[PDB]
């Protein structure tokens, strides 16, 4: 099997924790702690190949340290998640960006920015902002839903493809 | 960050099993952690007993592996050790733990438990013997306070009025599940009379004991 | 303990302390080494993670090596909250489990040194009526707290029915321990000595008493 280190970063109350969760253990938590911060793994077949996903959900609170760094730095590739019906964390985004940059040493970093809670009828960032925002990026964009799995396993996959295509 | 606590019975009497739950909060059991219980006699080094991972396989330290079980509760959020077969040598601070990271790899043990004494001793109630230490520069000279459970045992000195070079040592548990202890004191040789006094509350007990050289 | 390490270190503030761990090719030899520092009263605590990594909080005062099939642990700059155990701890191949060292108890010097008081005593009349007997050594005012006990049979090395205490201090503040060989009334009067031997910082005080 392959390996891949995935880091899930964006505002509180995006659904970092409630994506993980779905994708590890494929059921969908109506509240979870912001304060914790935990790793996970699972192994699933992405386009033909056996892989190994470890799986940081950060949390916590916005703290920065050297080894913080190193946690953060580990990560291969990050899904910058930002709920439809919340405009501040669309506008976070591009802290999160420059935060993956300057860990990581480079301008080429493998991302997903990932619109979640599209099972919601209220938007506030319209589907096109976010997709103007990604190609500026040259990155993909998946819209979400933890609630009802919708998107949820391509958000990650993508993710996984886009590490593939870093070689 | 996470955070463990260790729970069960302080005390096991053999043929009883000795049985810990480590409840975890701050942190959930699946995560892609290994859980560990290490154990410490007190005043003695640290040893590993097992570990698990959420899945359920597991690794035992070699010298233990035939007593010990190790179990994962996903629903209570929690991970437990039995210990079966004890004896007083398995008195210790037990401890359980979180480490080996898939994520970033900080060793075995990163985040601890407060931990929790557990003694094991097949001994019922029990008041204790004493026996005096005689003397033969400065000299010394005390009383030895014999097999007796469980702790604790007030030692006073002439009543509670000898207190200046009193020293009481900790106590020691014998591989029998009693514990014994001394108390000195350090005299010019300038002799003279010297008295000891012990009080054991759990069996009821209380004695009084003249140390002559 | 599978690992080795010396029982006590000690340093003056400011100065430089070491700590070894030993171990063979299984462990040591084919894996990382991780640093525990426990202070009085509390838990193990990470200190040094494969072989010469330093987590958050932890001063670059610490460093560790590994060569070979030993590890080694460097505190500079030594400090007064320095003083506690350490441990060092690895996987072990041969084994399928993760072994330590016995510890290290690293004494940040705060007092003269003081090489102990040793008393031996025989057991007691009374206690021999009870058909036991008991030799407790006192070992009194001390410093460096540390001390390592062994019982001779005349001269053969005794290690059944010991019990020792780990040292604690007077009210003086300088250390006191206590150790105890219990023994049948036969094996009392049988040998011609008992002895109890302490060595403290290198010295080496010993006492014998007989059955007379
Ligand atoms: C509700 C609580 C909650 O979910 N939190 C999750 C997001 N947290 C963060 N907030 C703001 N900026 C953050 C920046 C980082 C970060 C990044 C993206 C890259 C490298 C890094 N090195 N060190 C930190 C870091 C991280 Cl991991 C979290 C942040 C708040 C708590
Ligand atoms: N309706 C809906 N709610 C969601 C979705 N994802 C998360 N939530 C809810 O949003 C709240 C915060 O989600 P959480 O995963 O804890 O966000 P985090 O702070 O980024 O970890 C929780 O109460 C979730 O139940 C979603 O796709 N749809
Ligand atoms: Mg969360």
């Amino acid at each position: 099997s392959t390996e891949y280190k995935l880091v899930v970063v964006g505002a509180c109350g995006v659904g970092k924790s409630a994506l993980t969760i779905q994708l590890i253990q494929n059921h969908f938590v109506d509240e979870y702690d912001p304060t914790i911060e935990d790793s996970y793994r699972k192994q699933v077949v992405i386009d033909g190949e056996t892989c190994l996903l470890d799986i940081l959900d950060t949390a916590g609170q916005e703290e920065y340290s050297a080894m913080r760094d190193q946690y953060m730095r580990t990560g291969e590739g990050f899904l910058c998640v930002f709920a439809i019906n919340n405009t501040k964390s669309f506008e976070d985004i591009h802290h999160y960006r420059e935060q993956i940059k300057r860990v990581k040493d480079s301008e080429d970093v493998p991302m997903v920015l990932v619109g979640n809670k599209c099972d919601l009828p209220s938007r506030t960032v319209d589907t096109k902002q976010a997709q103007d925002l990604a190609r500026s990026y040259g990155i993909p964009f998946i819209e979400t839903s933890a609630k009802t799995r919708q998107g949820v396993d391509d958000a990650f996959y993508t993710l996984v493809r886009e590490i593939r295509k870093h070689k | 960050e996470v955070q463990l606590q260790e729970s069960g019975p302080g005390l096991v009497k053999p043929p009883g099993t000795l049985s810990l739950t480590c409840a975890v909060s701050g942190g959930s059991i699946s995560s892609s952690n290994w859980w560990s219980w290490v154990r410490q006699p007190p005043g003695k080094g640290l040893e590993w007993i097992g570990e698990i991972y959420h899945s359920g396989s597991t690794n035992y330290n070699p010298s233990l592996k035939s007593r010990v079980t190790i179990s994962v509760d996903k629903s209570k959020n929690q991970f437990s050790l039995k210990l079966s077969s004890v004896t007083a040598a398995d008195t210790a601070v037990y401890y359980c733990a979180r480490g080996s990271s898939s994520w970033y790899d900080l060793g075995p043990f990163d985040y601890w438990g407060q931990g929790t004494l557990v003694t094991v001793s097949s001994a019922s109630t029990k008041g204790p013997s004493v026996f005096p230490l005689a003397p033969s520069g400065t000299a010394a000279l005390g009383c030895l306070v014999k097999d007796y459970f469980p702790e604790p045992v007030t030692v006073s000195w002439n009543s509670g009025a000898l207190t200046s070079g009193v020293h009481t040592f900790p106590a020691v548990l014998q591989s029998s599940g009693l514990y014994s202890l001394s108390s000195v004191v350090t005299v010019p040789s300038g002799t003279q009379t010297y008295i000891c006094n012990v009080n054991h509350k759990p069996s009821n007990t209380k004695v009084d004991k003249k140390v002559e050289p | 303990s599978v690992l080795t390490q010396p029982p006590s270190a000690s340093g003056t503030p400011g100065q430089r302390v070491t700590i070894s761990c030993s171990g063979s090719s299984s462990n040591i030899g084919s894996n990382y080494v991780y640093w525990y520092q426990q202070l009085p009263g509390t838990a193990p605590k990470l200190l040094i993670y494969r072989n010469n990594q330093r987590p958050s909080g932890v001063p670059d005062r610490f460093s560790g090596s590994k060569s070979g099939t030993s590890a080694s642990l460097a505190i500079s700059g030594l400090r007064s909250e320095d003083e506690a155990d350490y441990y060092c701890a690895a996987w072990d191949e041969r084994l399928s489990g993760w072994v330590f060292g016995g510890g290290t108890k690293l004494t940040v010097l705060g007092q003269p040194k003081a090489a102990p008081s040793v008393t031996l005593f025989p057991p007691s009349s009374e206690e021999l009526q009870a058909n036991k007997a008991t030799l407790v050594c006192l070992i009194s005012d001390f410093y460096p707290g540390a001390v390592t006990v062994a019982w001779k049979a005349d001269s053969s090395p005794v290690k059944a029915g010991v019990e020792t205490t780990t040292p604690s201090k007077q009210s003086n503040n300088k250390y006191a321990a206590s150790s105890y060989l219990s023994l049948t009334p036969e094996q009392w009067k049988s040998h011609r000595s008992y002895s109890c031997q302490v060595t403290h910082e290198g010295s080496t005080v010993e006492k014998t008493v007989a059955p007379t």
